[PDB]
RNA sequence: CGGCCGCCGAGACCCCGGCGCACGGACCGAUUGGUCCGUGAUCGGGUAGGCGGGCGUGCCGGUGGCGUAGAAGCCGGGCC
RNA sequence: ACCGAUAGCGAACUAGUACCGUGAGGGAAAGCUGAAAAGCACCCCGGGAGGGGGGUGAAAAGAGCCUGAAACCGGGCGGCGAUAGGAGGGUGCGGCCCGAAAGGAAUGAGCCUCCCCGAAGGAAACCGCGGCGACGCGGGAGUACGAGGGGAGGGGACCGGGGUUGCACCGUCCGUCUUGAAACACGGGGCAGGGAGUUCGCGGCCGUGGCGAGGUUAAGGGGGUUAAGCCCCGUAGCCGC
């Protein structure tokens, strides 16, 4: 995809980035997306290498079936996606080289919208038993984000 | 008379005010019929509404009609009449008929039809 | 020009510059928009321009007004179209007559205005 | 199923002319053959000169809501007015000294319709 | 009410042909003879040399539409108009 | 100005008139004494300040209740609300 | 399908006789402006023009 | 239990305005009809089924038109 | 007067092609950039895929290419939101929110005041009397009020409509067999597209039109025509007398 979905995008005062077909799950970006949503560009990449590291758990609040609470206040379910957190850096790398090529400074930007989409299904099938034939299906996900400025 | 145009007209006013929108059993429960909304006659065996039972949608009745002096008339009171050009313009009344322009006419005849129509002191529903 | 109340023809210029005066004083100061309403304020003396629209039909309601404001010996012009007369006073539909009560940010405008409407006539 | 009537104007205005002349004149022959040229096509009034030599008598005006048709032999002089006439009833009426007309002349002739005799 | 929405002359076939609409909310359709008195009435025409050609209702509107034509003299009207229309009118 | 308490619409056991409600005044308790007031408006304050505005047609019952139509029904949070009469 | 010989006859006698008429010409929409007059008849010249 | 007195309570009964229907009438349409008028306490629920009118889609013979100053199509609103 | 890419031949295309069965044999899906590739030169980031600038084009229509609906999913916006019960809706209104155009409206909106007439209906204060009593009778009075129909005065921008939600009352989904359906009877995850009284022969009727003691052609022939349209003939035959 090209499009954004976000409304009142100047190139003055936001810088944008995005990244498509990614082989992680959407569910997962979605839930990384609402934490990482209102926050700082540098303590969002903070935060997804201690994601990474294994240092702080990510919060469920959608898609938390069958999942086990962690230590700490706030939990309640939660886990930690690694692998989407390590595509969603790149994403955050990129905007934040896009606003400094653009003229803003890194240290005052503010992550004011970033959203995931589910993308294109790659598909293939699995033999299970009796002759059955199975789907067995990538889901893809697109990646949006938007920051801004603040002054 | 005026004075019975005008109280027939506040009289279908009412009338239209406190008519419902008439739509099939179960609009609401099904995208299927919420993206196209219309009235079916509900014609089931069980059906509650057919049954006619309160506390459940109503259905289109002849006495829902409005009062026949006024029927189709615009709320402004005047008579419709679309217009598709200047020929058709002229031949309206108007102490009695107001223009329509056709949603397909250009602004170049459009124009030309507005300041006729100026020229000629008919009434234009939608000017521009 | 329909002969009822019409006095002297208004150039174009002139009708423009009232416009855009009407405009300056809606957007800034206080206005008083409607017949009825511009009638009752040349009537109290609160007004200093009134504005009439060309395009009024009946003559009736709108007539009167200059043989009442000449006793009151207040400043009148006329402007094309009731309807971007109204326009211009800030409401969507048409405007008969307009009467501005305080022209804010239109001081030296009104006064050019009713110069040159007091040298037309 | 449902009884459009005729869809000829000439008739359809030549029922509405008779409803109008009776009104006028304050007579009913006229509504009534009005009507009767009103009832179905498929029951449509038939008359025959033989039958006109019947009953008619010489010097008549005869009406007739329908068609003549020239089955038999005619001696009287009748004045017969009808809708349609076939070629033979025409040529035998005016051999025996008759007229052949139209509803529309036996109204000028007789606005009254006094002394004219129906026939089906 | 009669209005009339066109007038046309053709001296060609010497005649005058009259378009009107009828405006009678809450009336019946207008009698051919009242019809004829008020047109003739208002236009100034010879009584004696005028038709009314057609007198149509459409529906529940109640503006019906009429075509009368008006001739100069009556031999344009033996030479021209039907005899039936002839009688219908009555004139002749 | 009387006040008065709104008890409830005009019912049946499982029916509702919408446009009409039974008010009680402060200091009636007798078919003689609320009917004089017959005629008078009945004033409803909504939370934003909006008026809705009846008038007493009838007296309900026997123990002073009156019967007020209102062209605009009240909502039904008006039920054991307070109104102004006159 | 079918009509009668006769009742086709009948048909194409009323056509004729309506082509000369004036309100039906000018009805059907037919501009008539400035024809000489209905029906309009000229003479055997005309059949030799081929141009 | 033998009675009684008030008050509530239906789309029922009465009234005001409106629609249609059946029947009759006047006038008026160049294909089934249209406008209005008079009576309806003795017209207005409805399954199977019978009958009349109307709304919508593709194409053809006519007639009158719109469109790159923006057609069809598609999303959200106003009016009838 | 055939269809217009789920239609029309199965195949509008590398279609009896790919694929299934040992075999006889069975047999798909799949059309569209733009007027011209003018199909993105260069710069930053990235392992790459690609992202952000910047260019081309009237319009990215960006090749994953005419339009881009619905289902479904993510974000913002407006409403509700952790003491509350009903098939998810109906009647009435109240909060919050939207409200240029098409609807009314400065030639006056909601609104406030006053005046007149008012159908059916219809009180009370107070006076006298009857009843053990609840209460009733006569006057007040057919009065105040009354759906609605009109008029005048003040103010000067809303009303109608729309989204969500709250309160009162009511309401046990849709189709179907069945005497009987909310049914612990059957068919019902959602959306889009397709989908079911057709043609011929004979016969009975009705609506209309032509001719009429007659009616009507069939096969076929000639003229004319770009043409199978159009004109005339054709009495064998069939029905009726």
């Amino acid at each position: 995809r090209f499009g954004y979905s976000f409304q009142n995008f100047d190139p003055k005062r936001m810088a944008r980035a995005s990244a498509r077909d990614l082989r992680i799950s959407p569910k997962l970006a979605v839930e990384v997306c609402r934490e990482l949503r209102g926050m700082m560009l540098n303590d969002a990449l903070r935060y997804l290498d201690d994601v990474i590291a294994l240092k702080r758990p990510v919060p469920l609040k959608r898609y938390n079936d069958s999942q086990g609470h962690k230590p700490g206040k706030g939990f309640g379910p939660g886990r930690y996606p690694v692998k989407v957190a390590k595509a969603i850096k790149k994403v955050l790398l990129n905007v934040k080289n896009n606003a400094v090529q653009k003229g803003l400074d890194p240290d005052k930007l503010k992550i004011i919208h970033i959203a995931a989409h589910k993308g294109p299904v790659l598909r293939g099938w699995y033999p299970r038993a009796f002759g059955r034939a199975t789907p067995f299906n990538e889901q893809t996900t697109h990646i949006e984000v938007v920051v801004e400025e603040i002054r | 008379d005026e004075k019975e145009f005008k109280r027939l007209l506040r009289v279908r006013a009412r009338l239209k005010r406190k008519k419902p929108r008439f739509l099939r059993q179960e609009w609401w429960r099904y995208p299927k019929f919420k993206n196209d909304p219309k009235w079916r006659r509900p014609k089931g065996i069980d059906s509650k509404m057919r049954l006619k039972l309160k506390g459940k949608p109503r259905s289109p009745s002849i006495g829902w009609s409005s009062p026949k002096l006024v029927r189709g008339l615009h709320p402004s009171g005047y008579e419709e009449v679309l217009v598709h050009n200047v020929k058709e313009l002229e031949a309206l009344d108007p102490k009695r008929q107001a223009a329509r322009i056709a949603h397909t006419v250009g602004k170049k005849k459009r124009i030309e039809i507005i300041k006729r129509a100026e020229e000629l002191g008919i009434k234009v529903l939608n000017p521009r | 020009a329909k002969p009822s109340y019409v006095k002297f023809e208004v150039p174009k210029e002139l009708a423009e510059k009232a416009l855009q005066a009407v405009e300056i004083a809606r957007d800034t100061g206080k206005i008083r928009k409607g017949t009825n309403e511009t009638t009752k304020a040349v009537e109290r003396g609160q007004a200093k321009l009134v504005i009439i629209a060309e395009d009024v039909d009946p003559e009736e309601i709108v007539a009167h007004l200059p043989p009442l404001c000449e006793e009151k010996e207040i400043p009148y012009i006329y402007v094309p179209s009731k309807k971007e007369l109204g326009a211009a006073a800030g409401i969507e539909v048409a405007a008969a007559s307009v009467a501005i009560i305080e022209p804010g940010k239109a001081r030296d405008l009104v006064e050019e205005i009713a110069m040159k409407v007091k040298e037309l006539m | 199923m449902k009884r459009t009537g005729p869809t000829d104007p000439n008739l359809r205005r030549l029922i509405r002319y008779l409803r109008k002349k009776s009104n006028e004149y304050g007579v009913k022959i006229w509504k009534d053959v009005a009507w009767r040229l009103e009832r179905p096509r498929r029951q449509r009034a038939e008359v025959n000169v033989s039958k006109i030599n019947r009953y008619a008598n010489d010097g008549e005006m005869i009406v007739v809501p329908g068609s003549v048709l020239g089955a038999g032999k005619l001696e009287k002089k009748v004045i017969v007015a009808a809708w349609k006439f076939s070629e033979t009833a025409r040529r035998k009426i005016i051999e025996a000294g008759g007229e052949a007309i139209t509803i529309e002349e036996l109204i000028e002739r007789n606005p009254t319709g006094s002394g004219v005799r129906i026939m089906e | 009410e009669i209005r009339i929405k066109e007038i046309k002359e053709n001296k060609l076939i010497g005649r005058k042909e009259i378009y009107f609409e009828i405006y009678h909310p809450g009336e019946p359709t207008p009698s051919r003879k009242d019809v004829k008195g008020k047109l003739v009435a208002m236009l100034d025409l010879n009584p004696e040399t005028t038709v009314i050609q057609y007198i149509r209702s459409y529906f529940g509107s109640y503006i019906s539409k009429g075509y009368a034509k008006a001739y100069d003299s009556k031999e344009r009207m033996l030479y021209i108009e039907p005899e039936y229309i002839l009688i219908r009118d009555g004139l002749i | 100005r009387i006040k008065g308490v709104v008890l409830s619409y005009r019912r049946s056991k499982e029916n509702q008139h919408n446009n009409v409600m039974i008010i009680k005044p402060l200091d009636v308790n007798s078919r003689e004494e609320a009917s004089k007031l017959i005629g008078r408006l009945v004033l409803w304050k909504s939370p934003s300040g909006k008026i809705l505005k009846g008038k007493i047609v009838r007296v309900h019952g026997t123990k002073g209740a009156v019967r007020a139509r209102f062209e605009k029904g009240l909502p039904g949070q008006a039920l054991g609300d307070y109104v102004e009469i006159v | 399908e079918d009509i009668n010989k006769k009742e086709k006859r009948l048909a194409l006698m009323s056509a004729i006789a309506a082509t000369a008429n004036y309100d039906l010409v000018r009805a059907r929409g037919h501009i008539i402006d400035n024809v000489p007059q209905l029906p309009l008849i000229v003479v055997d010249d005309l059949q030799k023009v081929q141009k």
